RNA sequence: CAACCAUCAAGCCCUGGGCUUGUGUUGGGGACCCGCGGCUGCUCGCGGGCCCUGAAAAGCAGUGGCGGGCUCGCUGGCGGGUGCCAGCCGUAAAACCC
């Protein structure tokens, strides 16, 4: 008996073209960030203030 | 003489692979 | 410390945090205001003015010697500047 | 990644052979209920469909 | 004794002869080295033979450079089998392929004049041409005078 | 030179490449994207000047532009590209206020030098700015930068190269640069596209361009007239001596002498 | 060991400086500057490792070898296009007469015998050339600010200045004098 | 108060202007 | 290859904490008295892995000394059969200095500008047929056989 | 393995605008067009036209000279060679260096 065989490549040696996840993309990755426009307005009240 | 050779291609590879330095 | 963290952004490759750890350094060559503040050093070491005055007898000898003198790393070309002015 | 246990190479060695009889009754006492043995049976003749495909 | 022969192409600009010879020479002895350039300008096709005193130093060489990003090349350096080489690869070994001005030589020499029977014979040249042009511009329709 | 020859010269030349463009394709493959009309319709007819000496000397060497009683490119379909210096928003701005009618739709990208060198730096890039635009227009500071950040492919494989125009006026970018009013920028841009370009090779054989092959055969006359004129007064070295030959040519075609 | 991105870099930069030093002499050597005589300082600055034929020899007409030296020159026809020769490696700049008579006050070197002494005493200078009409330092401090016949002997007397090298404080005309602050 | 350009150009004593009142 | 890699890379890193803050502090400050979408390399295993798996990311680069060695060893496998080529590099801490953090376990790329858009081609490539044509033997073989001339005698003494 | 020609000058014309210098570019391939130098000739060079190629690549290297190095002898001096020159020029000859 071979003590410790090769391995073979028996799911990877075929390559699929789609991603897995078929989920529609969010619109947050196409427009600018909500989540820094309200930091910045945050700075923009500290700033009206003094 | 062929065995100082192949030492410096071997030192020649290993500072060409790994670097001089440390 | 706060020089091995001038280190620090040398070792990542931060300029930028090299730069503003060096002005948080207050290094006197790029100011030449000395580096540590020492008023209530001289004020418990000097009571009076007088001994003030005293010990401006070496200092004034100190300063125009080492303002004539040349510039080297312990002291810069800013600090005689400093000096002669 | 992972590979085979121990036990599922022994199967392996079986299936490949032709004893399917020997590889199947030592699945039962290893995993223990008949249908795990027809589980893991399965999955490893899967296993061999898919490694010639690729050879 | 058996040389090695190894082929290096997608060569940068600028790794020419003496660079070529002064970088593999750290590896071994050189015997001799050419980088193929052009005919019409000096200009490198970026490709070069180079031959090694030792057969084995040349795979140490060549397996070390075999996949190297250089200045935007992925430069391939292979061994040529000793089988395939052809004796005639240095009938240009370690000398200059100098940048010959052949635009320049051949246009000035149109303009120092010639011999007066060789202008003759540029008319005859001329001559036998331009009716040879006008019969096959007559199929189109135009016919010139002069 | 006599007007009524080539007067009949393009008679016959013009003849040809109809006759030629709607003869039939030799297997049974029609053409989708060319009509027969619009077939005619792209090729340019040029000249060549053929001389008896090398065009040796610097003083000629450098491309130039001939006024024509009729511009060359003037169709819609042509894109025109702008290589700018210094500021590129400012000059997009310039485009995105001044000119309605023929400048916005006839300029396809205004680019500038430091953005060339970056962006267009490969080969790749390279191809495919000289297939996407038709013509090209530089700024006469930048023409010394071109050669290098642009390639053989495409300088000098081609007699499509970037044509001089003055954009200075008589430094930060982004303070102010140092331009010509903005009415006035668009006069120098009308002269330029509608240009014959020139570009004295070193040898003895250059090519003109002087139209295309769907106009009016006077109106090309007119043309070429003025562009033997223009040439061999400006740049053709040794005045009216140096000429030997010249042609009319089409695609093609031959060429059909004119003697000079 | 040196590497093959080294090879070709350095075949690039002598290209590169070829074309320009061949550019300069085919072009007319002429600078857009005053024909008025003037007076530069000019520095040493390490440019490239290698260096070509033509400026070897006119850097060891400078003696300008070392890392970081400096020298008085003064400009001609001739010494621009020394100048104009010596870019890449050299910084040239007008100097004040503060930033001048610092740099010899603090470092003063003198040439007798191959040996490179101290500015000690003025019996030395007297000692060292005397007849050229030069009393004492403030003479040939005189002399650098305005430029006399006996200038030429000055800047061979004058040894090369070593100066320090700053820690990070083609044409620059009042920033050389910053740097003569900087670095001194 | 002291001008920086006096003191390039040499002015050194002269160019420390000294103000009696605050 | 690790250099040319780590050259592309050093000109994607992302924005530290005090260059962020003055940035934002700049957008603020214009408020009282029109930008493009940010390219950063990408960082954290289930973001990276994530995005391996969406096919979004163009190269991944690997550390080789991840302590728990389970976190990374399918990662190998995964961009192979998503087909996104794959490096793996030494020192987990020269990833965190991309980062501006200590450690990274891996880093992606995802899209770069147009001004190198050539520069991450060429390097892609120079990754696949330098480092993925060369070590394919070698994914499917294993390990060991660095037995010394003590560990031999004391083998041939067993035996 | 960074960037670094001119982020514009100079001289003109008929003083308001234009003219002229500021020489720079990857290599291949097509069973495609034409101009000009050679070959008795098939064909070879010079120049443009059309098209294709990841900054791609598996011999085909051939043109006359000016000066210099390693040498073979004769008396530091003289006469010939060199799979030579990160030096020039275009065939006579110069220029650079020491």
């Amino acid at each position: 008996e071979d003590p410790y065989p090769d391995t073979v490549e028996w799911f990877t040696s075929v390559e699929e073209k789609m991603p897995l996840s078929a989920a529609p993309e969010p619109k947050r990755r196409f427009i600018p960030s909500k989540n820094e426009a309200k930091q910045i307005m945050k700075l923009v009240r500290a700033i009206r203030e003094g | 003489s062929k065995a100082a050779k192949g030492a410096q291609a071997k030192k020649a590879a290993q500072a060409a692979l790994k670097g001089v330095h440390s | 410390a706060l020089e091995k963290k001038i280190s620090r952004a040398l070792g990542r490759g931060d300029v930028s945090n090299a730069a503003r750890l060096e002005r948080n350094a207050n290094l006197p060559e790029k100011t030449g205001k000395p580096r540590y503040t020492l008023n209530h050093i001289i004020r418990e070491r000097y009571p009076t003015f007088q001994d003030a005055l005293r010990d401006l007898d070496d200092c004034l000898s100190m300063l125009f010697l080492f303002a004539n003198l040349p510039s080297t790393t312990a002291v810069p070309a800013k600090m005689i500047a400093r000096c002669e002015r | 990644v992972a590979g085979l246990a121990p036990y599922e190479r022994r199967v392996i060695e079986l299936l490949r052979n032709g004893k399917d009889k020997r590889a199947r009754k030592f699945s039962k006492k290893k995993l223990g209920t008949f249908g795990r043995a027809k589980r893991k049976c399965e999955e490893l003749q899967r296993i061999i469909a898919e490694s010639r495909r690729a050879h | 004794s058996q040389p090695g022969v190894m082929y290096i192409a997608r060569l940068p600009h600028g790794f020419y002869e003496h660079e070529l010879r002064g970088y593999f020479s750290q590896f071994g002895e050189i015997t001799r080295l050419r980088v193929v350039r052009n005919k019409k300008t000096g200009a490198s096709r970026h490709r070069a033979f180079i031959e090694f005193a030792d057969a084995e130093v040349a795979d140490i060489a060549a397996r070390t450079m075999d996949k190297y990003l250089l200045f935007g090349h992925i430069l391939t350096c292979k061994i040529v089998p000793p089988a395939q080489v052809h004796p005639d690869l240095f009938k240009g070994a370690n000398r200059r392929f100098k940048v010959v001005p052949w635009n320049k030589m051949a246009g000035r020499q149109l303009e120092r004049p010639l011999s007066e029977s060789q202008w003759q014979v540029k008319v005859a040249k001329e001559e036998q041409r331009r009716a040879a042009r006008a019969e096959k511009l007559k199929e189109m329709g135009y016919e010139f005078e002069a | 030179v006599d007007p009524d020859q080539t007067l009949k010269a393009c008679k016959a030349l013009l003849a040809h490449i109809k006759k030629a463009a709607a003869a039939p394709r030799p297997d049974g493959k029609q053409n989708l994207l060319a009509d027969e009309e619009s077939t005619v319709a792209e090729t340019p007819i040029w000249l060549t000047l053929t001389t008896k000496k090398h065009i040796h000397d610097s003083h000629r060497l450098q491309p130039g532009k001939i006024i024509l009683p009729h511009p060359l490119n003037t169709s819609e379909e042509i894109s025109v590209c702008l290589i700018t210096a210094d500021p590129q928003r400012f000059y997009k701005n310039a485009v995105a206020d001044e000119f309605p009618e023929d400048l916005r739709a006839k300029i396809g990208r205004v680019i500038d030098i430091s953005h060339l060198k970056a962006k267009f730096k490969a080969y790749e890039a390279q191809r495919k700015l000289f297939s996407e635009h038709d013509v090209f227009l530089a700024d006469t500071r930048i023409i010394n930068r071109l050669p290098k950040a642009l390639g053989k492919t495409f300088y000098k494989t081609t007699t499509k190269r970037p044509i001089p125009v003055v954009l200075m006026a008589q430094r930060d970018p982004l303070e102010n640069a140092n331009a010509r009013p903005i009415p006035e920028i668009v006069a120098e841009i009308r002269k330029a596209i509608g240009a014959a370009l020139v570009h004295l090779s070193p040898s003895t054989n250059t090519a003109i361009k002087v139209g295309y092959a769907n106009w009016e055969p006077e109106k090309l006359a007119a043309n070429i007239e003025t562009v033997i004129r223009e040439l061999v007064e400006r740049f053709v070295p040794q005045k009216w001596q140096n000429v030997r030959n010249f042609y009319v040519k089409g695609p093609e075609t031959a060429a059909l002498p004119i003697y000079q | 060991f040196k590497r093959a991105e080294k090879y070709v870099k350095e075949y690039r930069e002598q290209e590169r400086e070829k074309i320009r030093l061949a550019r300069i002499a085919k072009q007319q050597g002429s600078f857009h500057i005053p024909a008025e005589a003037k007076l530069v300082f000019v520095i040493r600055i390490k440019g490239i490792n290698k260096i070509p034929p033509k400026p070897r020899k006119i850097l060891q007409l400078l003696r300008l070898r070392q890392i970081n030296n400096g020298v008085f020159v003064k400009v001609t026809k001739a010494t621009a296009e020394m100048i104009k020769i010596v870019e890449p490696w050299v910084a040239y700049g007008y100097p004040n007469l503060k930033s001048v008579r610092e740099l010899i006050y603090k470092r003063g070197y003198g040439k007798v015998n191959g040996q490179r002494i101290p500015l000690t005493d003025n019996a030395i200078i007297e000692e060292n050339l005397g007849k050229y009409g030069i009393i004492c330092i403030e003479d040939l401090i005189h002399e650098i600010f305005t430029v006399g016949p006996n200038f030429k002997q000055a800047a061979n007397f004058l040894w090369p200045f070593k100066l320090s090298n700053p820690n990070g404080g083609g044409n620059r005309e009042e920033h050389i004098n910053a740097l003569i602050r900087a670095m001194n | 108060k002291f001008d920086q350009v006096k003191d390039d150009q040499g002015a050194e004593l002269a160019a420390f202007s000294l103000e009696g009142l605050n | 290859l690790a250099a040319q890699a780590f050259k592309l890379l050093n000109k994607y890193r992302p924005e530290t904490k005090q260059e962020k803050k003055e940035r934002l502090l700049r957008e603020a400050t214009a408020i009282k008295e029109v930008s493009k979408k940010p390219y950063t390399v990408k960082y954290g295993l289930n973001h990276v892995v994530g995005l391996i798996e969406n096919k979004k990311a163009s190269l991944v680069l690997i550390a080789n000394d991840v302590d728990p060695i389970e976190l990374v060893v399918f990662l190998p496998a995964l961009c192979r059969k998503m087909g996104i080529p794959y490096a793996i590099i030494k020192g987990k801490a020269r990833l965190g200095t991309l980062v501006h953090k200590k450690t990274a376990a891996v880093v992606a790329i995802t899209e770069v500008r147009s001004e190198d858009k050539n520069e991450l081609a060429k390097l892609i490539s120079a990754v696949k047929e330098g480092y993925l044509e060369k070590v394919e033997d070698t994914r499917k073989r294993w390990g060991g056989g660095i037995m010394g001339f003590k560990a031999q005698k004391r083998e041939e003494k067993r035996k």
